RNA sequence: ACUUCCAAUCAGUGAAAUUAACCUUCCCGUGAAGAGGCGGGAAUAAAAAAAUAAGACGAGAAGACCCUAUGGAGCUUUAAUU
RNA sequence: CUCGCACACGCUUACAUCAGUAACUAAUAAUAUACUGAUAAUUAACAACCAAUAAACCAAAACAACACUAAAACGUUUAUUAAUUACAUUGUUAACCCAACACAGGAGUGCACCAAGGAAAGAUUAAAAGAAGUAAAAGGAACUCGGCAAACACAAACCCCGCCU
RNA sequence: ACCAAAGCUAGCUCAACAUACUAAACAAAUACAAAAAUACACCAAAAUAAAAUAAAACAUUCACCUAACAUUAAAGUAUAGGAGAUAGAAAUUUUUAUCCUGACGCUAUAGAGAUAGUACCGUAAGGGAAAGAUGAAAGAAUAAAAUAAAAGUAAAAAAAAGCAAAGAUUACCCCUUCUACCUUUUGCAUAAUGGUUUAACCAGAAAAAAUCUAACAAAGAGAACUUUAGCUAGAUACCCCGAAACCAGACGAGCUACCCAUGAGCAGUUUAAAAGAACCAACUCAUCUAUGUGGCAAAAUAGUGAGAAGACUUGUAGGUAGAGGUGAAAA
């Protein structure tokens, strides 16, 4: 079908700015507590999580390093140690990870 | 339809350029200090006096 | 529709030049002359229009009558296609008939 | 083409004798030839009117459209003049007075659609203008009440006149 | 090199085959055509190097040397009295060495200088019973000489050391022509002793 | 009944036929003889999205049918001239 | 999931190295075989170019032994001449060509069907209508112009018009 | 506030004068498939122009339409014409040289098509564009000045009811009164035609008889003619866009119809068979239905089909050209 008329801009200004159409605005914007940037209440920081991942990234680049092969994987436990700590007692029967950075704030040794 | 944008701003310099001036450029005064003249520290206690 | 935002420069055109001041001046040769030279002796112009009146037919009769074998070749040829175009809406086209 | 938006912030106001209120101070910027669409950068522009630039900011860090990002880079280069150029201090202290989206200028290409037709295809720019004012954001005005319609009601039948009386 | 140029161009103080030149013309472009009265190279009598006196502009009476004429548009550049002043060094964060610009004038806001009088005098060119074309001046009557001014290349024939591959002016001034009717074929020929016994055949030009 | 491509929401790019102005209802009557607009009455806060195709004598092609034009052309011959 | 390598014909640097992409090109983004700037490259053995006259000679290609009817491309030797003298010239890239497009179309030969070449889904929800595919109770043409379409069927016979390919 | 607006040069037109008329560039290569130094040759040619149109049809005829040596008159006269349309002379007459040439011609939708026969669309003959704006200096781009005025949007979405307006009113509506505009018709709000809106561009032209004004008047006119108040001069006049066609000369058989050269393909299976036999691929046609209908495609995709050792498919290259070619006739 074809419109029978040229719609006046008096119609359109109605239809292209109903509420509907409308961006609706977000009311669950809070600041991080640890970094203060921002983030939403039900999504983990963006800033926080990049973070973490730049990390992961740098552990899991050494292990691949430590495994030559691309079907060669460990059949124990993983330990991530950084610079100036030695394996305890309990860590010991698993693949050490080494990493010559001082270990960050945020990641916790058990 | 091969119609396209014109005038992207941009400065560039080169030494070519810069040598293949026909007149020098004329500087009515030097650039620098020559001397920096280092006055005692006294000075804001010895204009007080006058002789 | 849009005019222009500025003022022109004013011609500033002087009355009393050499063209307008002897302008029309041999015009009654032939009156105080003992008629020796027709007043049509001094129009200048093109060779078959000098003295002579005639509607838009009749001029370009004239002209290839005169210096139609001066002509160009294309210039030969658009004259004929405009006399024939004139011959026909003057004779077999109009209101009054 | 036409440039105005630029030039306003060469404004050279004359110095305000003592015991006058104090100026609020009124920012202009803009970015010009923007891919976005005009229409489409319309709706984010509509969003940020009245309210301050924190605030603003935050609306726009979290929404999808292209041109968030976009609005969001001219907001904070706006302010960074804000606070540098001009001697305005506290760089939380500004409101988005007025936020408009205009037309750049358009490419013409050709689209294909098949049986040997074509149509025009136009590439679409936008502009996009933001004006900061020094101050808290205004207050929004509530819908009128029940004694405001009635207020209004019995005055408009106290103006009655005679109509062709005499 | 030469350089070709558009039918119509204007020039600003830039040669044609420089990077400025073309970021304000772009090949693409073409402007308007000022007008220039024309001046015969027999009736232009401004050289680059004497001293000429500024007549119109926001300093009248003054002196200064010519350092550049510009023959396509009628321009004579004095050294820094029409001055303007631009930057030059332009980054980022930094902008500086605020460098006096000189700006462009006509000849007819331009009168040469008499040596001994120091004052703007008509010039007019004579011929003389020596042969040499001098100018004249009109009111004292004085020829003013030629602006004998150093050239582009900028190197003086005065002071000058010959390198590894220049050859001396003796050399070069040594005459070894011995104008006789031989071709530079036969002469070389002979001097190193080719010898060709066999002659072409007959061939036919059409 | 269940899958895939469509579909609807979100992000990017973004076309076409069409369009006198429209603030673009229903019924009966009238009327260039089938009315959203006239007359007599009814109904009636304003906008958005998704659907079904009765009407806008819907959009598309200066109707192929039919006739007219002292307007053309192809074919055939016992038409006229040759 | 499967049209892959090469030559001929065609196109004409669109190929390669490095850098840039706010915008132009890709119907989007990343990005760069496809847009911009600089630099660089295809090396002949293969291929093109590459003698004349006179004379002898009825006897097919099809594994060719020997035959068929439609009677068949495909030359050697003798004689008379032929500048005789390292290295001549030219084609060597590619993701490509003809179709207004980076188009589900058109495109000859050799050898493989792969050891080679590629990606149907941008992210969701799982409404109607529409397209494509699978399955079904009892009945099996009751549908409809017609058994069109679909099918676990893949058969048998009559007539009309043309003989048949 | 965006998009936009404004400028005056580039050059062109019509003449005049005028040398006397294929420019500029030609180091090398240019009619082998042009721009490729170099081998026994063939080389060349002419036959009245026709028709669209006018006669309201159309057959004899139809100005200019290739080749005139002009102007003032004889004259639109003698003559030639389906005696219709219209065509139309001559005898005899007139004409004093050189300078005085420039513009009541245009100014970027104008003027040449032109910044250019270049991009681009066509195999080829051929068709053929849009496009420029600062200032004395941009070697004054933290650069400067100018209109902020077209449609279209933003600033600022809308509140019962009606050709959107008018009468008004303290008040925007609410009330009352009015069937859009041109064209075409006996008659249109008509559901008859055309237009989305804006800027630029686009369509009445001729002086025989006449009327008005004036000069001089039985005579008028700067020769040639008209004259029983007439003669001379001025002023007042008659459009634009559109067919199917017709004729002449070029360019096209790289698609397709047919043919001449030179090449290349047909595996397996069934039969004494390479038999215009049979089953079935590559390959070649396109039966039926469904999607698609500005589509992937100006004829395709999916399924299904017919031929598949022949009157078969197919590559390269050559031949036949419009009063024709070609055709296992479908005009
Ligand atoms: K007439
Ligand atoms: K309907
Ligand atoms: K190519
Ligand atoms: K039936
Ligand atoms: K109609
Ligand atoms: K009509
Ligand atoms: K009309
Ligand atoms: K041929
Ligand atoms: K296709
Ligand atoms: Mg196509
Ligand atoms: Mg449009
Ligand atoms: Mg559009
Ligand atoms: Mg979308
Ligand atoms: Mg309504
Ligand atoms: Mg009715
Ligand atoms: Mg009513
Ligand atoms: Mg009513
Ligand atoms: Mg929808
Ligand atoms: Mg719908
Ligand atoms: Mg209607
Ligand atoms: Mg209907
Ligand atoms: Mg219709
Ligand atoms: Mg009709
Ligand atoms: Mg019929
Ligand atoms: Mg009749
Ligand atoms: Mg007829
Ligand atoms: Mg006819
Ligand atoms: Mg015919
Ligand atoms: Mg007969
Ligand atoms: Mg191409
Ligand atoms: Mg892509
Ligand atoms: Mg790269
Ligand atoms: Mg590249
Ligand atoms: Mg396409
Ligand atoms: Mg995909
Ligand atoms: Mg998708
Ligand atoms: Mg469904
Ligand atoms: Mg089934
Ligand atoms: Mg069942
Ligand atoms: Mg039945
Ligand atoms: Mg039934
Ligand atoms: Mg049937
Ligand atoms: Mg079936
Ligand atoms: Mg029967
Ligand atoms: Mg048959
Ligand atoms: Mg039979
Ligand atoms: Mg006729
Ligand atoms: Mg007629
Ligand atoms: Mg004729
Ligand atoms: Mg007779
Ligand atoms: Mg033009
Ligand atoms: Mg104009
Ligand atoms: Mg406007
Ligand atoms: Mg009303
Ligand atoms: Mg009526
Ligand atoms: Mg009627
Ligand atoms: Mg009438
Ligand atoms: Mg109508
Ligand atoms: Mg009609
Ligand atoms: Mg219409
Ligand atoms: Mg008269
Ligand atoms: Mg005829
Ligand atoms: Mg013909
Ligand atoms: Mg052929
Ligand atoms: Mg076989
Ligand atoms: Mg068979
Ligand atoms: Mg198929
Ligand atoms: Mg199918
Ligand atoms: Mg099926
Ligand atoms: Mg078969
Ligand atoms: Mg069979
Ligand atoms: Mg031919
Ligand atoms: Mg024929
Ligand atoms: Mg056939
Ligand atoms: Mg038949
Ligand atoms: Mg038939
Ligand atoms: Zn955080």
């Amino acid at each position: 079908a074809a419109p029978k008329n040229r719609r006046s801009i008096e119609v359109n200004r109605c239809r292209r700015r109903n509420p509907q159409k409308l961006i609706k605005v977000k009311n669950n914007i809070d600041v991080c507590p640890e970094c203060g940037h921002l983030k939403q209440k039900h999504i983990l920081c963006g800033y926080c999580y990049e973070k973490v991942r730049k990390e992961t990234a740098e552990i899991r680049r050494q292990m691949g390093k430590q495994e030559g092969g691309p079907f060669r994987a460990p059949t124990t436990e993983t330990v991530v140690l950084y610079s100036g700590e030695t394996p305890s007692e309990q860590d010991q029967g698993k693949r050490i990870i080494e990493r010559e950075r001082k270990r960050p704030s945020w990641f916790t040794q058990n | 339809s091969e119609k396209e944008f014109v005038e992207h701003a941009r400065k560039a310099g080169l030494v070519i350029p810069h040598e293949r001036l026909e007149r020098p450029i004329h500087l009515a005064c030097t650039a620098g200090i020559f001397d920096a003249y280092v006055p005692p520290e006294g000075d804001a206690r010895i204009s007080s006096l006058s002789k | 529709f849009h005019v222009r935002v500025t003022l022109p420069p004013r011609k500033v055109v002087d009355r009393w030049n050499e063209k307008r001041a002897m302008f029309g001046v041999y015009d009654n040769i032939g009156i105080l002359g003992n008629f020796e030279k027709h007043p049509k002796e001094l129009i200048k112009g093109p060779i078959w229009l000098r003295g002579w009146k005639g509607n838009e037919l009749q001029r370009c009769i004239r002209k290839k009558r005169m210096v139609g074998n001066r002509m160009f070749i294309d210039d030969l040829h658009n004259l004929n296609k405009r006399i024939s175009y004139l011959y026909k809406h003057f004779n077999r086209h109009g209101k009054y008939r | 083409i036409s440039r105005k938006w630029e030039k306003k912030n060469k404004i050279v106001y004359p110095p305000q004798l003592p015991g006058e209120p104090r100026r609020p101070a009124e920012i202009y910027h803009c970015r010009r030839q923007i891919k976005y669409s005009k229409d489409k950068m319309w709706y984010l522009a509509k969003l940020i009117r009245g309210m301050s630039i924190d605030q603003a900011l935050a609306q726009l860090e979290f929404s999808d459209k292209k041109g968030a990002q976009i609005i969001k880079e001219v907001l904070l280069e706006a302010q960074d003049m804000a606070v540098r150029d001009h001697n305005v201090e506290f760089r939380s202290n500004l409101y988005v007075a007025e936020s408009t989206s205009g037309r750049g200028q358009y490419l013409k290409r050709i689209r294909y659609h098949g049986r040997g037709r074509f149509g025009i295809m136009e590439k679409v720019f936008c502009h996009y203008f933001v004006k900061l004012v020094e101050g808290p954001p205004p207050p929004r005005e509530a819908p009128k009440t029940a004694v405001a319609h009635a207020r209004e009601y019995i005055q408009e039948l106290r103006n009655r006149t005679i109509t062709h009386a005499l | 090199s030469k350089v070709t140029l558009p039918p119509n161009y204007r020039y600003g103080m830039s040669r044609p085959g420089s990077l400025s030149d073309k970021r304000k013309n772009p090949p693409g472009t073409r402007r308007r055509r000022v007008p220039v009265e024309p001046i015969s190279d027999e009736d232009w009598h401004l050289f680059c190097g004497d001293k000429v006196e500024i007549l119109e502009g926001k300093d009248a009476g003054k002196q200064g040397k010519v350092v550049q004429v510009i023959r396509q548009r009628n321009w004579v550049v004095v050294e820094g009295l029409n001055t303007h002043y631009r930057y030059v060094g332009k980054t980022v964060d930094y902008r500086g060495t605020m460098i006096p610009s000189e700006a462009p004038l006509l000849h007819n806001q331009v009168k040469l200088v008499d040596p001994t009088d120091r004052k703007p005098t008509d010039v007019e060119w004579r011929f003389t019973e020596a042969g040499e074309r001098v100018r004249v001046s009109t009111r004292s009557g004085r020829i003013i000489p030629k602006p004998e001014f150093p050239r582009a290349d900028g190197i003086v024939p005065e002071t000058w050391i010959d390198g590894p591959k220049d050859t001396s002016v003796e050399d070069a001034l040594e005459k070894t022509y011995v104008p006789r009717l031989k071709t530079l074929e036969e002469e070389v020929m002979e001097a190193m002793g080719i010898q060709e016994t066999r002659r072409h055949k007959k061939v036919y030009w059409y």
